[PDB]
RNA sequence: AUGUUU
RNA sequence: GGUGAAAUUCUUGGAUUUAUUGAAGACUAACUACUGCGAAAGCAUUUGCCAAGGACGUUUUCAUUAAUCAAGAACGAAAGUUAGGGGAUCGAAGAUGAUCAGAUACCGUCGUAGUCUUAACCAUAAACUAUGCCGACUAGGGAUCGGGUGGUGUUUUUUUAAUGACCCACUCGGCACCUUACGAGAAAUCAAAGUCUUUGGGUUCUGGGGGGAGUAUGGUCGCAAGGCUGAAACUUAAAGGAAUUG
């Protein structure tokens, strides 16, 4: 069954906290939790260590990431934008 | 310990020994295990090589960016963060940067970075909700934590302590030319209360 | 009742315009709505062309226009008369004079 | 009680190696002192005149030219290209409802070294025959129209210098290429290189500049 | 009064309402 | 066989500026408004102190050395008018009168490409 | 495209899937065409074309990761490699390159 | 530009 | 500078104005229309990528798979909320100048939130065509968008021919429009608001004099603001619609 309505993870937290500070962690904590998609062996094996830290319990490859998951927003446009900027200077 | 990025370890052939260099780097974000990283003025653009400034475009993000070149490191080293290059100055070979707290920095073009974005961002975004969580972050960077207020002492202990109520008395904005012992406060503070508006003055 | 058989804009298939700001008052009115006048004034009327020619440095210098597309909300466009009240049938005529 | 006029200096503007005349202009300055010559006050001056000055003929009325100080030589500022714009008279009077507009504009880089941004426009038309009154282009002629005219400008630039484009920018060649290589998508009336705009220059290169 | 004005007063008095019954319990 | 300025008027409502440079601009020779030659507040956009300060930017161009002027007409333009205000056309007919050649008049008004919110709120000025 | 001649063959023609029985068929020489996915290790791809370049076989190089390949050829698992025996009625041996 | 009420 | 006129304000520390530059964020003028697309809200710089869509054409395929839909879902302007970023402009609040009898309004000068963006909420608008959706039929006409067909067609060149643009005629689908109304309506007006006392094509939703009142209460959703649902007591002879003359 489900267990809790809408504190999910965070019911370990119990009252204490503040609701909206307990839905901020959820949020990250879900993120930071998950397994993510190894982009080297394709399998849904990825997972934090410490934070920043992502490895692939499949192929024992591990990447720097984000601090809750395993690619940060800003990263990604980064990622993007320096693959454009080498793009054009080389050609 | 007591750092928020990862570090990478990354593993040079030295080139006057026949033996193993190994270099502690500071992470960014999407350098994996067996990447090969390039360091050098003909370094690729690719996240984690190490460039100098002049070498990247403008608009480039780099991260652990020298100050003078040679000193391997010394800015937007903290999880998340980054330097941005707003442009060169080719004679007088210098390189534009945006710094993580806005400012605007005038480098050698020979400063190296390196591509990307330091790992570990969005740490800050996370509320510690314990101070026993608090306690286990400050126990590996240094005895910063607790803090009792100044307000909270006696007057022998704090320029903020006494009184028949918790009160400062006397302005918390303090001088920049105010010695130690009284740099409590807000010391040279510009402004005060709350932010409203826009920053990055002209 | 209903004034105008389409409404007082123009503005059927679309469901919303973005709008235009009152050349004289500056309030925003659908591009639709708008009474949209163009002005294709000489650059020098000012009774003086003749005046302008004549200190001209150029023989047959063939001065220009100036051109200037006016949006009037419909208050603005009655009150400074580019648009005038009409008769419940001469409302219903789509012509220029 | 100063008459800042009595202490300035008339130097004669030389735009041109290659338009039609030398001579545009005068314009003042300062008189050159201890610590504030007037060659750094001027060497960066802009100066528009209109291309029918330029040529001599007045059927370039729009097309005003920026010409830049690149050096002074005795009391004779030579200047070089820096940037042609139409009129707003013209572009005002072109652009005209019932009709489609079509805007093109490129970065490229001149063969030497000058990185410039073109800007042509062009209008549809109605055919003589033609009993529809607005004469609209499907925007599929319109990307393809912008296609034809920004490689043709690519191309324009990129095997010509900065003189060789400044000199065919005059003829207005580029305007009868586009119309030719867009004539069987739309007729395309009104084509038009509306803007010329330099974004980088190279190294100074005065070799290069002392041609006058 | 404008109907926009009367609902604009109305929710005010429900909002103190329900301040005057929170306050209660 | 003469030599040009450039007239650079910006009739605005409220004021009229009638602004003679060299032909490159930096330099500037007798710019006069119609607020110097006016004392009311409310003449300052009037064609007459318009009239006046051209006749007196005309005579200190041909007391410098300046024969005819290429003339640069502007209203205020950005987000604001668009249409010249009353004192440009006074203006530009003094300069015409008062001596001087005229060249290549101009509309320079700044035109956005549909920029900057304009001022007065979604309705307007409520006059 | 690709895989609608992928699943033609592998509706029709004979096919092993997976690193092993590709290189297996690459040196008993009966292997017309292996196709790689894109997040194939860089090492196992040497090999794989090291092998077709002794048995002189063509290699197609599979824009998609182990999943999309094997979600092309129709399984439910990755599929790293793929190694075609027998094409039967479909074209993916000769609408190459 | 301002000019309330019956 | 600003206004009807002013004043606040800036200004010989050179304001305003001029020229040459640079930065930032927003926006996408003119072209732009009784024009287009989208379920609606909405959507207007270029190019690339990604999927989607209507109409048309079709001697392709399936063969009733359909229409409308309580419950239930997705989206849903603006404002507003939470948290980052950004914050040029304009600008609820606020501050001030002026009018004024008062003016804590209109007008002027600033200016916070907001305006922009990301990740989440909110779910409301005169969210309007105040006109549910599907189907059939009943006048005439010319434009116009998209597709298709035809022509001794015009122009455009590649070498026959060709697309393209245009012209003419037809056609399907669309945004609309003009005239007339057999007909409808209280009328304004309406090609649907017609085919309704000669009243039945299918189907969903809503209303039952005006207030009290979208109030109280309960439920539910929402972080909140609020949304959805929603009375009664009591009160009242009118309220209201269209049109006519003053
Ligand atoms: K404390
Ligand atoms: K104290
Ligand atoms: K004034
Ligand atoms: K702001
Ligand atoms: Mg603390
Ligand atoms: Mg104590
Ligand atoms: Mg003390
Ligand atoms: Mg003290
Ligand atoms: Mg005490
Ligand atoms: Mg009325
Ligand atoms: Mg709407
Ligand atoms: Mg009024
Ligand atoms: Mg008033
Ligand atoms: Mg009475
Ligand atoms: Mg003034
Ligand atoms: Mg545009
Ligand atoms: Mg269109
Ligand atoms: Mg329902
Ligand atoms: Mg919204
Ligand atoms: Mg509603
Ligand atoms: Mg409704
Ligand atoms: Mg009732
Ligand atoms: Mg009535
Ligand atoms: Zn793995
Ligand atoms: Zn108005």
């Amino acid at each position: 069954a489900k267990r809790t309505k809408k504190v999910g993870i965070t019911g370990k937290y119990g009252v204490r906290y503040g609701s909206s500070l307990r839905r901020q962690v959820k949020k990250l904590e879900i993120q930071q939790h998950a397994r993510y998609d190894c982009s080297f062996c394709g399998k849904k094996t990825v997972k934090r260590g410490a934070a920043g830290i992502w490895t692939c319990s499949c192929c024992k490859k591990t990447v720097a990431g984000g601090a809750y998951t395993v690619s940060t927003a800003a990263a990604a446009t980064v990622r993007s934008t320096i693959r454009r900027l080498r793009e054009m200077v080389e050609a | 310990s007591g750092r928020g990025a990862p570090l990478a370890k990354v593993v040079f052939r030295d080139p006057y020994k026949y033996r193993l260099r190994e270099e502690i780097f500071i992470a960014n974000e999407g350098v994996h295990t067996g990447q090969f990283i390039y360091a050098g003025k003909k370094a690729s653009l690719n996240v984690g090589n190490v460039l100098p400034l002049g070498s990247v475009p403008e608009g480039t993000i780099v991260s652990n960016v020298e100050e003078k070149p040679g000193d391997r490191g010394a800015l937007a080293r903290a999880s998340g963060n980054y330097v941005i290059i707003i442009g060169h100055n080719p004679d007088e070979n210098k390189t534009r940067v945006r710094l993580p707290s806005g400012a605007k920095k005038v480098i050698s073009s020979d400063a190296r970075g390196v591509i990307g974005v330091i790992a570990g961002g969005g740490r800050v975004d996370k509320p510690l909700l314990k101070a026993g969580r608090a306690f286990h972050k400050y126990r590996l960077k240094r005895n910063s934590w607790p803090k009792t207020r100044g307000v909270a002492m006696n007057p022998v202990d704090h320029p903020h302590g006494g009184g028949n109520h918790q009160h400062i008395g006397k302005a918390s904005t303090i001088s920049r030319g105010a010695v130690s012992g009284q740099k409590a406060g807000l010391i040279a503070a510009r402004r005060t209360g709350l932010l409203r508006g826009s920053q990055k003055t002209q | 009742p209903k004034k105008r058989a389409s409404n007082g804009r123009n503005k059927k298939g679309r469901g919303h315009v973005k709008p235009v700001r009152c050349v004289n008052c500056s309030k925003s009115i659908p591009k639709d709505k708008a009474i949209k006048r163009m002005a294709i004034r000489n650059i020098v009327e000012a009774a003086a062309v003749r005046d302008l020619s004549e200190a001209s440095v150029y023989p047959e210098y063939a001065l220009p226009k100036t051109y200037n597309k006016l949006h009037y909300c419909v208050s603005c466009a009655i009150h400074a008369r580019i648009v005038r009240v009409r008769s419940r049938e001469d409302r219903k005529n789509r012509a220029p004079p | 009680v100063v008459d800042p006029f009595t202490r300035k200096e008339w130097f004669d503007i030389k735009a041109p190696s290659t338009f039609e005349n030398r001579n545009v202009g005068k314009t003042l300055v300062n008189k050159s002192t201890g610590l504030k010559s007037a060659s750094d006050a001027l060497k960066g001056r802009v100066v528009e005149v209109c291309l029918a000055d330029l040529q001599g003929s007045e059927d370039h009325s729009f097309r005003k030219i920026k010409l830049r100080v690149d050096e002074v030589q005795g009391k004779n500022l030579l200047t070089n290209f820096h940037g042609m714009d139409f009129t707003t008279d013209k572009l005002r009077s072109m652009v005209r409802k019932w009709q489609t507009l079509i805007e093109a504009n490129v970065t490229v880089k001149t063969s030497d070294d000058y990185v410039l941004r073109i800007f042509a426009i062009a209008f549809t038309r109605k055919q003589a025959n033609q009993v529809k009154r607005h004469s609209y282009a499907q925007s599929s002629h319109i990307r393809a129209i912008r296609k034809v005219i920004s490689e043709i400008l690519t191309k324009e630039v990129q095997g010509s210098t900065l003189a060789q484009l400044t000199s065919k920018l005059i003829p207005e060649v580029i305007n009868k290429e586009i119309e030719n290589a867009t004539k069987d998508i739309f007729p395309l009336q009104n084509i038009h290189v509306r803007k010329v705009k330099l974004l980088k220059q190279p190294k100074f290169d005065v070799g290069a500049l002392m041609a006058l | 009064m404008r109907a926009k004005w009367r609902k604009k007063r109305t929710r005010r008095l429900k909002r103190k309402r329900r301040k005057v019954r929170a306050r209660s319990k | 066989s003469q030599v040009f300025g450039v007239a650079r008027i910006y009739a605005s409502f409220n004021d009229t500026f009638v602004h003679v440079t060299d032909l490159s601009g930096k330099e500037t020779i007798a710019r006069v408004t119609g607020g110097m030659k006016v004392k009311a507040d409310r003449d300052e956009s009037s064609p007459y102190a318009a009239m006046l300060a051209a006749q007196d930017v005309a005579a200190k161009c041909k007391e410098v050395g300046i024969t005819a002027v290429h003339v640069k007409i502007r209203a205020t333009g950005g987000t604001r008018t668009k249409t010249p205000g009353p004192g440009g056309q006074a203006a530009l007919r003094a300069l015409a009168r008062s001596g001087l050649r005229i060249g290549r008049i101009e509309d320079v008004t700044p035109v956005p490409s549909d920029s900057t919110r304009k001022k007065g709120g979604r309705r307007g000025r409520r006059l | 495209s690709i895989n609608q001649k992928l699943a033609l063959v592998i509706k029709s023609g004979k096919y092993t899937l997976g690193y092993k029985s590709t290189v297996k068929s690459l040196r008993q020489g009966k292997s017309k065409l292996i196709i790689i996915a894109a997040n194939t290790p860089v090492l196992r791809k040497s090999e794989l074309e090291y092998y077709a370049m002794l048995s002189k076989t063509k290699v197609y190089y599979f824009q998609g990761g182990n999943n999309e390949l094997g979600t092309a050829v129709g399984k439910l698992f990755r599929v790293g490699v793929v190694s075609i025996l027998e094409a039967g009625d479909s074209d993916i041996l000769t609408t190459l390159a």
